[PDB]
């Protein structure tokens, strides 16, 4: 009810943030075979 | 030897598509 | 009021100042490694083992 | 001495006027709703 | 060196005791949060208006209900297809009463499931895995989303879609029987087909395996105990559990090649399933199975009946009962 | 097993029986299903299940409708149940037929045949015409 | 024979439209006469009331209620347009008649714009338009 | 009173599916 | 009165359902680039 | 025989135009013949959905699927729905029947006695997957042409005959769009709704002004974009991100193919506006009020107060008021209460459903129209016998919405399975490991223990 | 129906949509031919 | 005469497609002989233009 709808939309940006700015980590890059 | 073996299977398997063709045609 | 027709659900000016401070604040984390390196290198694989 | 193909190809496409034949007479004949 | 890299390499290690990854950081708080409130929702939660009739539905355990019945109820049919969050709600009495924890539920579990299904690809990149185990996994989520989400969608309500529990299952299969005529439809036939060949291939494999081991145990201790783990020797003669599929119904019926034979396991469920899941997904818009009622006549024109007539009248059966107030007009439209 | 005695459906007011050749029986039922049956499938009414195609519902009609000749009367001219006004405008018909575009191209054999299955199905199915989802 | 499904053309004996059909085209022996008196009639009809209820447009114009004048021209006026296309047979008839609909698409377009004068002006548009209309044919 | 006994074994199911992840008998080569 | 439609629709398919497999019966008697 | 058995490419029969990833003439013969087929089909198609049509029945309930997209560009199609002439729609399927034997040529040339590779002869259409400079001038040119061809609907609706508005006042006619819509708070203001109900993210377009004022957007950003991509060169983020290998354009490819799948598929169950409801049948929506309606008018005849009709359950039996407050219809056809249609918004306001045009002003095109769409709701089955599940075979009739729903929706689906796929061994292609574990070197063995 | 210079050939039109089918049957029986190799 | 060019317009479609593959497939009969073949492309095109003609004529 507009308070805990702001509570929302923080944690669900942090986490959609966390996995978009974690396949640009250079994440082709982090297999077994090198680096 | 195997002539009893398949043809026990498939010449009824041929003649009752003799009859499932005929069946098609066949109206009231 | 639900059935309006507003972006991203964004009811009240109050939720914008959430949204960017959420991909900013990890933008800035994602920008102390792989930001600040050269925009200039390129490479001929399909695949880049430059650096962290 | 026959290709093995031809022989596939032929009874296939004679399996294919047998199926063909049966979901004819579906529209057609008995137990068509006519 | 900086505070990025050493996050991205926790939160990728492989020598984590559950390997979180980058779906993982949707999946988790997304699964947690759809079992938080299914815990409460299932245990203790009012009853909810599910007809939109104000005729409120119990389906939790305080309010006198057991494991059987005991059902997280879907939304109303006053909602219908409506985003109804808790904010939009002016109370959590309201959200309650209206069928609130249902898509908190569905809508926290369908994300959290295609982020379980992508965090099986990625670690199976990180072990230098092939890949597709997250195919097979797709399955599933084709025939929850079926259920959950699309079926929903075509029929225009979530009250139309499956309640949590195990009775409001078999509410959700009869009422889905009258009103489309499943069993008709080719695509259940297709995967009744899936889990019978799933089933029968999967006792068929592990019992000519079981059948074939090799002698390394005495007759006191288990059988188990004769494959060490990480051992590099082949633990059953695949040769024996050949020659006796291949007299069991005749020889060039049996897969010599056991990668061959492994792959068959996974080709026909998971096939079975994709099919299946997208009959439910063509019966959410209206294109049911098939209907041959009335449709054997004598010359004269009157209908001598079949079994599908016989099925017919089990299903008029359940369409005339099934939300016994809800309607008002001679056609079941929804 | 069409028997003659079979086809005899009633014709006139005064209730002449004439006998219908199997090419009406086959055109009847094409026709009905493709014009009519859209909303008339089985001898209910979708849009108004009050007035259905029952012989028991047809004869209570002020006019009465069981004939031949007075169903084809109520194709080209539909009043109501009770006969006072015309509903014309929203039944499909011949005299409002600018508006529907099905019933542009009818002849009289064809009404005859049309006229013809709705007059013959309760002597084959005696309870299925008409009774709704009990007698499917 | 009864139960024949793809007997096209030897079923029947009237001549049909074709052989996917049932029905027969629209030559003689028909019920439906397009040159009927009544059809006519009927659609001259609704031409009459059209400018009956396009002068209650300024009504609403000079009230405040916009949602009255967007549906006025299409909860009456939906059989405009089937009959006054049908009703255009010659040459410069048919190309006065579109004068009439971009003078009257121009009243919904400036309804839902909410724009006063300009439903106001471009129904003087339409008065006039179907003044054309009918004085002609 | 009745629902308080499928309580305990809904959650004293969620307890050894807790033991069987964590404290499973973790499997060596050698 | 003897069906022209199903007549025509019968031998189309034959000639088109027969012409696909000609083009590859001609190559394999040509011994050409299968 | 070099290059096409799997001694020497290692892909067998069943995987056999994978075989066409690193030649590029029999790559590129290969996109030209398919494309033959997909013209092929829709000249040929339509060619078949002429040949039987009948002015009679509607056009809807004769089955066809690919005459109803041309009407709804205006050719052939009359006031309320009527198609006319049916000589226009002969003239689409031979352009697209023609020019497939034209393209079915460039397959059979450019793929049996093209080079193998363009690269070595014609450096301009010769590439190479690894390329980033090259492949974004492929997209760029490629994106220039959708560019061009969305105002090519934005060329014809205000110019070359114009297009059929359902809403136009009068009925639905061919109406030139004047005014289009070109406000970007309006035009993305679709874009960004929620997918939910009510808002209905991209299909809840409800005039032709949004329409082709939006394709104009579309066409503003696909020429820039055209012209970004062939100028630019892939950033320093964009280069980390992807795999630049030819299965990995793929990939990406079948995961948007299947985001267009699905929305295509649901404008079909929702739209009436762009899928008006005289040429595609009623939808799901709308003929669930069409009911409603109609018994409204029935028993409003037999002088019954319909507004204070108290129903079974206590709410309004025919008139109720919805959870945001507006009168609408009640039954099971209170969940479609956002159901806006040409011949129910005659008689809104701005509360809803006025019921003092309720009780005066119901016009009889109205009751033709809900008896029509509530005897051919879209409730069909897979032998084509209409009604509910537990009708008897009489009618024949599934209407062409839930062919379309039912259909590129199954498609939609399995395209993302294609993304599921062909990415999964585009990125282990690229890593080295999709042909299996190394023995001498395993990966797990060098880590930690288990635990 | 179609145009009446062309209500000749509609036969052969009501086989056409069928032929793309008949291009993925081409490729097996082209597999066939050349032995699956 | 539009239904005898059409007709002709068939038949020649009929016999390219027996003949193009097989003079594509061929290692060389397309090299040896396609100044043949042209004849009956530019034949080919030129009797859909015809068709086009005498369709608008009689329009
Ligand atoms: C994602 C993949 C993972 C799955 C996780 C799912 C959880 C994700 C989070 C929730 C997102 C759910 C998507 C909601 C789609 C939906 O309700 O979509 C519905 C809307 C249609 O909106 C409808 O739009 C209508 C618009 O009509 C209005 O406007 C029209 C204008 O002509 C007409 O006038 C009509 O009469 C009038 O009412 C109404 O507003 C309806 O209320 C509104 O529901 O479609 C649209 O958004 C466009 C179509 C979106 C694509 C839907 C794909 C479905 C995904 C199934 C995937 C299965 C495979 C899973 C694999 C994993
Ligand atoms: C336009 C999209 C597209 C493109 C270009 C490709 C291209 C390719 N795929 Mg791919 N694929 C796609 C979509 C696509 N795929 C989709 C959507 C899926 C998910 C189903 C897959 C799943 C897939 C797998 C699982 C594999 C490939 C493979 C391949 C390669 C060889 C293909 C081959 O020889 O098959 C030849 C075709 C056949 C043998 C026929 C297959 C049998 C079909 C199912 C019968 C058709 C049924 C029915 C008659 C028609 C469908 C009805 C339905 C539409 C209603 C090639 C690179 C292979 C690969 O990995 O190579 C690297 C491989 O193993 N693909
Ligand atoms: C969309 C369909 C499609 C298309 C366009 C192609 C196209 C191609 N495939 Mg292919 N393929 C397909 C489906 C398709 N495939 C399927 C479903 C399978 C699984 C069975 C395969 C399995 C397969 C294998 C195993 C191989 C190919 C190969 C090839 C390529 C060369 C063929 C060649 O040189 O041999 C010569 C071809 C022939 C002699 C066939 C002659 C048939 C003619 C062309 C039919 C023409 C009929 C048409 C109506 C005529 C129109 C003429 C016009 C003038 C009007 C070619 C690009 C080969 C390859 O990779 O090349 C390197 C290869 O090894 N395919
Ligand atoms: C996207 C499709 C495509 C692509 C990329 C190519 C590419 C190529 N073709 Mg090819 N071709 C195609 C389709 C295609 N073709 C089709 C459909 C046919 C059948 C008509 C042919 C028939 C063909 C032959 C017979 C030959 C080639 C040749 C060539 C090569 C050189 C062409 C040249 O001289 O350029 C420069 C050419 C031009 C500037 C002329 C362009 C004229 C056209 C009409 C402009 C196109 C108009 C417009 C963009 C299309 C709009 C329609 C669209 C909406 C579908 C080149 C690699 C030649 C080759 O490889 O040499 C051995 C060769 O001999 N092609
Ligand atoms: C067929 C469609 C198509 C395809 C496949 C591509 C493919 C690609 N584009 Mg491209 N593009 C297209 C159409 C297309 N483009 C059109 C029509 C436009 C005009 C609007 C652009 C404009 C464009 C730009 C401006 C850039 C690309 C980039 C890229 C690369 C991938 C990046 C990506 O997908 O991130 C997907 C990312 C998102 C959907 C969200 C990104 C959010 C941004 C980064 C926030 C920063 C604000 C920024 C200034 C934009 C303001 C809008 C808003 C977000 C605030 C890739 C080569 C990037 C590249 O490498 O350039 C060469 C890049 O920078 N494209
Ligand atoms: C089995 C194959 C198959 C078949 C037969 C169809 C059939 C169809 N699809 Mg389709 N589809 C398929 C597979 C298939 N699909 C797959 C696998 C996908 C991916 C999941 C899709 C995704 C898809 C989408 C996204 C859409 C369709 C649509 C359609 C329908 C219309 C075709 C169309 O829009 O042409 C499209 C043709 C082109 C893009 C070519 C260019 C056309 C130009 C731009 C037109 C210019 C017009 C202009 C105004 C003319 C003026 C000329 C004047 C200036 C002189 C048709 C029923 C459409 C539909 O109606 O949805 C319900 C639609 O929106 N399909
Ligand atoms: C050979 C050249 C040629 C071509 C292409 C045409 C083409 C056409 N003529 Mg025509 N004509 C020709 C020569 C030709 N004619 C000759 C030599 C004469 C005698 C001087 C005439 C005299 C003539 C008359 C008198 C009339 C026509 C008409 C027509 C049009 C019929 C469609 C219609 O009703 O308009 C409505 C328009 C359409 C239905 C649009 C059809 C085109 C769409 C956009 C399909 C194209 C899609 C795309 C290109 C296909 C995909 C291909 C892609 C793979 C590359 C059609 C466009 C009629 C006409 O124009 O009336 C308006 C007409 O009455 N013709
Ligand atoms: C293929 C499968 C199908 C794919 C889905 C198809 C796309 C569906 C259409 C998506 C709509 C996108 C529009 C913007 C979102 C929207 O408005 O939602 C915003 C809507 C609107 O939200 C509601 O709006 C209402 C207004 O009517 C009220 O204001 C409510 O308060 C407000 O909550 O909320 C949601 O749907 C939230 C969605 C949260 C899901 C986020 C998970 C995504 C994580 C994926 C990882 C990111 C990578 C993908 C990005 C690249
Ligand atoms: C357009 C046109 C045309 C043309 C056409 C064409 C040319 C077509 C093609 C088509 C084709 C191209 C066809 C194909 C066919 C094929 C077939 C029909 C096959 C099948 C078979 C089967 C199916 C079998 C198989 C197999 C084998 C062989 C072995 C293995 C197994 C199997 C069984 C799989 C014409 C001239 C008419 C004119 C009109 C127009
Ligand atoms: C026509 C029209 C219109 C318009 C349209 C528009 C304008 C559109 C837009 C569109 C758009 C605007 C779209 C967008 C989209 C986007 C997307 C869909 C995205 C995606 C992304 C991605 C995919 C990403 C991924 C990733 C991640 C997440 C991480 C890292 C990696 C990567 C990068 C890969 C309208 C509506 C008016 C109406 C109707 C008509
Ligand atoms: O909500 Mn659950 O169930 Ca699907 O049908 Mn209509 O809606 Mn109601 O009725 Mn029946
Ligand atoms: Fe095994």
């Amino acid at each position: 009810m507009l308070t805990l709808k702001i509570l929302v939309y923080t944690t669900v940006i942090f986490f959609v943030s966390l996995f978009i700015f974690g396949f640009l980590s250079s994440d082709p890059s982090r297999n077994p075979n090198r680096k | 030897f195997r002539w009893l073996a398949i043809h026990g299977l498939a010449i009824p398997t041929v003649f009752f598509l003799g009859g499932i063709t005929a069946m098609q045609f066949i109206q009231r | 009021t639900e059935g309006t027709n507003e972006w991203f659900g964004v009811d009240d000016l109050r939720l914008l100042a959430v949204l960017f401070l959420g991909h900013w604040a990890i933008l800035s984390l994602w920008l102390g490694s792989y930001g600040d390196s050269n925009e200039d290198e390129d490479f001929f694989g399909e695949i880049d083992y430059s650096a962290r | 001495r026959i290709p093995l193909w031809l022989v596939g190809l032929v009874g296939g496409l004679a399996v294919i006027t047998m199926l063909s034949l049966f979901f004819y007479g579906s529209y057609s004949g008995l137990g068509s709703s006519l | 060196v900086s505070l990025w890299e050493r996050f991205c390499a926790w939160i990728t290690s492989t020598e984590n005791r559950l390997y979180i990854g980058w779906f993982g950081c949707l999946m988790f708080p997304t699964l947690l949060t759809a079992t938080s409130c299914f815990i409460i929702a299932f245990i203790a939660a009012p009853p909810v208006d599910i007809d939109g009739i104000r005729e409120p539905v119990a389906g939790s355990l305080l309010y006198g209900n057991n494991i059987i019945s005991g059902a997280v109820v879907p939304s109303s049919n006053a909602i219908g297809m409506h985003f109804y969050p808790i904010w939009e709600a002016a109370s959590i009495d309201e959200w309650l009463y209206n069928g609130g924890p249902y898509q908190l539920i569905v809508l926290h579990f369908l994300l959290g499931v295609s982020a379980y299904m992508g965090r099986e690809w990625e670690l199976s990149y990180r072990l230098g895995m092939r890949p597709w185990i997250f195919v097979a996994f797709s399955a599933p989520v084709a025939a929850a989303s079926a259920v959950f989400l699309v079926y929903p969608i075509g029929q225009g309500s979530f009250s139309d879609g499956m309640p949590l529990g195990i009775s409001g299952t078999f509410n959700f299969m009869l009422v889905f029987q009258a009103e489309h005529n499943i069993l008709m439809h080719p695509f259940h036939m297709a995967g009744v087909a899936g889990v019978f060949g799933g089933s029968l291939f999967s006792a068929m494999h592990g019992s000519l395996v079981t059948s074939s081991l090799i002698r390394e145990t005495t007759e006191n201790e288990s059988t188990n105990y004769g494959y060490k783990f990480g051992q590099e020797e082949e633990t059953y003669n695949i040769v024996a559990a050949h020659g006796y599929f291949g007299r069991l119904i005749f020889q060039y019926a049996s897969f010599n090649n056991s990668r061959a034979l492994h792959f068959f396991l996974a080709l026909w469920p998971v096939v079975g399933i994709w099919i299946t899941s997208m009959g439910i997904s063509t019966m959410a818009f209206n294109l049911n199975g098939f209907n041959f009622n009335q449709s054997v006549v004598d010359s004269q024109g009157r209908v001598i009946n079949t079994w599908a007539d016989i099925l017919n009248r089990a299903n008029l059966g359940i369409e005339v009962m099934h939300e016994r107030n809800a309607h008002n007009f001679p056609l079941d439209l929804a | 097993d069409l028997d003659e005695a079979t086809r005899t459906v009633v014709v006139d007011n005064a209730g002449n029986t004439t006998v219908l050749t199997p090419e009406q029986v086959k055109r009847g039922k094409r026709l009905f299903n493709a014009t009519c049956g859209a909303c008339h499938v089985g001898g209910i009414t979708k849009t108004n299940p009050n007035v259905g195609l029952d012989p028991e519902a047809l004869s209570l009609a002020t006019p009465r409708r069981d004939n031949i000749s007075a169903l084809v009367d109520y194709i080209k001219n539909p009043t109501t149940y009770d006969g006072l006004e015309s509903i014309a405008e929203v039944h499909p018909s011949i005299k409002s037929a600018d508006i529907y575009p099905r019933m542009r191209s009818l002849t009289d054999e064809d009404l005859y045949s049309i006229a013809g299955h709705i007059m013959l199905s309760p002597k084959i199915a005696s309870e299925k015409w008409g009774g709704g989802k009990i007698y499917y | 024979s009864y139960s024949e499904g793809a007997a096209y053309g030897t079923d029947q004996a009237d001549k049909l439209y074709s052989p996917y059909s049932v029905y027969s085209p629209e030559g003689e022996k028909s019920l439906y006469k397009p040159d009927n008196a009544e059809y006519l009639a009927r659609k001259k009809a609704v031409l009459a009331e059209t400018k009956n209820r396009l002068q209650k447009i300024p009504a609403y114009v000079d009230k405040k209620e916009w949602f009255n004048v967007k549906d006025e021209l299409t909860r009456y006026m939906y059989e405009t347009r089937g009959a006054v296309r049908s009703l255009s047979s010659s040459v410069t008839q048919k190309e006065k008649a579109e004068v009439f609909f971009r003078a009257l698409e121009d009243t919904y377009g400036a309804a839902t714009l909410k724009k006063g004068d300009a439903v106001k002006a471009s129904n003087d548009k339409a008065i006039a338009a179907l003044d054309a209309f009918t004085a002609t044919l | 009173m009745e629902a308080l006994v499928y309580t305990f074994l809904l959650i004293g199911t969620l307890m050894v599916i807790f033991f069987a992840v964590f404290f499973r008998e973790t499997p060596r080569i050698l | 009165m003897i069906n022209w439609q199903v007549i025509g629709q019968l031998m189309s398919t034959a000639v088109i359902m027969l012409a696909g497999p000609a083009v590859i019966v001609l190559l394999a008697l040509k011994k050409g680039n299968l | 025989i070099a290059g096409r058995d799997i001694e020497s490419t290692g892909f067998a029969w069943w995987s056999g135009n994978a075989r066409l990833i690193n030649v590029s003439g029999k790559l590129l013969g290969a996109h030209v013949a398919h494309a033959g087929l997909m013209v092929f089909w829709a000249g040929a198609m339509v060619l078949f959905e002429v040949s039987h049509f009948v002015p009679e029945k509607p056009t809807y309930e004769q089955g066809f699927i690919l005459i109803q997209h041309l009407a709804t560009l205006g050719y052939g199609i009359g006031p309320g729905g009527e198609i006319t002439s049916t000589v226009p729609y002969f003239a689409v399927g031979v352009i697209h029947l023609i020019s497939s034997a034209i393209l079915g040529f460039g397959g059979i040339y450019h793929s049996l006695l093209g080079p193998d590779t363009l690269e070595e002869s014609f450096p301009f259409f010769g590439y190479d997957w690894r390329d980033k400079n090259k492949m974004t001038t492929i997209l760029g040119i490629h994106l220039c042409l959708l560019g061009l061809g969305s105002f090519l609907l934005v060329i014809k609706a205000m110019y070359l005959g114009g297009v059929y508005d359902t809403w136009a006042p009068g009925g639905g006619d061919v109406r030139y769009i004047t005014t289009p819509t070109l406000n970007p708070i309006v035009i993305f203001g679709y874009v960004f709704r929620s997918p939910f109900g009510g808002d209905g993210w991209v299909v809840s377009v409800n005039n032709m002004e949004d329409v082709i004022g939006g394709h104009i957007w579309v066409g503003i950003l696909c020429i820039t974009g055209g012209i970004w991509h062939i100028f630019t060169k892939p950033f320093a983020w964009a280069r980390r991100a992807f795999v630049w290998s030819g299965e990995a354009y793929l990939s990406y490819s079948l995961a948007a193919i299947s985001l267009m799948g699905f929305t295509a598929a649901l404008y079909s169950w929702y739209n009436n506006t762009a899928y008006p409801s005289e040429l595609y049948g009623p939808t799901g929506p709308e003929a669930s009020q069409a009911q409603a309606f109609t018994f409204l008018v029935r028993d409003q005849r037999l002088g019954a107060n319909v507004s204070s009709a108290q129903g079974p359950t206590g709410l309004g039996k025919y008139l109720m008021r919805s959870p945001s407050g507006e009168i609408i219809f009640g039954g099971e056809t209170m969940r479609f209460w956002d159901l806006r249609a040409p011949w129910v918004e005659p008689l809104r306001g701005p509360n809803g459903l006025d019921i003092n045009k309720i009780k005066n002003d119901i016009q009889p095109w109205q009751e033709r129209r809900a008896a029509e769409y509530m005897t051919h709701a879209p409730l069909g089955s897979l032998n084509s016998v209409g009604g509910v599940a537990t009708e008897i075979n009489s009618v024949n009739y599934v209407s062409p919405r839930s062919w379309l729903c039912c259909s590129h929706f199954f498609l939609a689906f399995f395209f993302l399975v294609g993304h599921w796929w062909h990415s999964g061994r585009a990125r282990a292609a690229a890593a080295g490991f999709e042909k299996g574990i190394n023995r001498a070197n395993e990966p797990v063995l060098s880590m930690r223990p288990i635990d | 129906r179609l145009p009446e210079a062309y209500v000749v050939f509609s036969p052969i039109v009501d086989v056409l949509p069928i032929i793309p089918v008949f291009f993925l049957l081409l490729a097996f029986v082209w597999q066939a031919a050349i032995g699956f190799r | 005469m539009i239904t005898l060019l059409v007709a002709l317009l068939v038949l020649i479609s009929l016999g390219l497609v027996v003949t193009v593959p097989v003079a594509l497939a061929t290692p060389g009969e397309w090299e040896i002989a396609k100044g043949k073949f042209n004849r009956f492309f530019q034949i080919w095109v030129f009797l859909v233009i015809v068709i086009a003609a005498a369709d608008g004529i009689s329009s």
